[PDB]
C-alpha cells in the first residue's frame, strides 16, 4: 500500500507492466491487467474504475492523479524496465494533435512489461503512464493521464 | 493466473538521468478501443 511505482508480474513469472500507487489507490494501464484483480503480499486489490478507450484502471479508489504536461518543459520516464532497476530517463515530449486538443508524447521505446511506468514533471509530480501510442518504426507513447 | 505487484521504488525526478529521445508533432486520431492511428 506503500506509495510507489510497481512491477506487475504474473505466473516462471514474467513482467507484464507496472503501476502507481498514490493515496492508497493503484494505478496502470487497462491494456495490463485488463481489469484483473490484483495480489500484493497476503491482501488483494480490486478493481473500482476502468476505461478502454483511455487505458487506464485504478484499485481500490478512484483515480488519484491528475498533473499534466506543461506543454514547454522536458520530463522524466521512469522506467521499470523487465530485470531493470527503475531508472530515470528524461526527454522533450512531442505532441499528438487531436480533433480534441493536443497530448503530449514521448519518443522512447521500451520493453512492453514496461506500459504502466510513470512519466513524472520537474516536481516529481505523475502527469501520466507510459505504453499506449502509435509507431512512426519508432514507437511514441502517449502521455496518458485520467481525470481526478 | 496469479497476477501480483512488487514495489520497485520512489516517484522522484533525479538529476543524473539520462537524456534523449527526439520530440515529434504528430496528427493522430483515438478510436472507441482506445487505439490511436495516425492521421493526413
Ligand atoms: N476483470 C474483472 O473481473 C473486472 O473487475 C474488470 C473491470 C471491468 C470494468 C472496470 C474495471 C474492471
Amino acid at each position: 500500500t506503500t506509495d510507489g511505482v510497481y512491477r506487475v508480474m504474473t505466473r516462471g513469472s514474467t513482467q507484464v507492466g507496472v503501476g502507481v500507487m498514490q493515496e492508497g489507490v493503484f494505478h496502470t494501464m487497462w491494456h495490463v491487467t485488463k481489469g484483473a484483480a490484483l495480489r500484493s503480499g497476503e491482501g488483494r486489490l480490486d478493481p473500482y474504475w476502468g476505461d478502454v478507450k483511455q487505458d487506464l484502471v485504478s484499485y481500490c479508489g478512484p483515480w488519484k492523479l491528475d498533473a499534466a504536461w506543461d506543454g514547454l518543459s522536458e520530463v522524466q520516464l521512469l522506467a521499470v524496465p523487465p530485470g531493470e532497476r527503475a531508472k530515470n530517463i528524461q526527454t522533450l515530449p512531442g505532441i499528438f494533435k487531436t480533433k480534441d486538443g493536443d497530448i503530449g508524447a514521448v519518443a522512447l521505446d521500451y520493453p512492453a512489461g514496461t506500459s504502466g511506468s510513470p512519466i513524472l514533471d520537474k516536481s516529481g509530480r505523475v502527469i501520466g503512464l507510459y505504453g499506449n501510442g502509435v509507431v512512426i518504426g519508432s514507437y511514441v507513447s502517449a502521455i496518458t493521464q485520467g481525470k481526478r | 493466473v496469479d497476477m501480483y505487484i512488487e514495489r520497485a521504488g520512489d516517484i522522484t525526478w533525479e538529476k543524473d538521468a539520462e537524456v534523449t529521445g527526439n520530440s515529434p508533432r504528430l496528427d493522430v486520431a483515438l478510436d472507441e478501443s482506445g487505439d490511436f492511428s495516425l492521421v493526413e
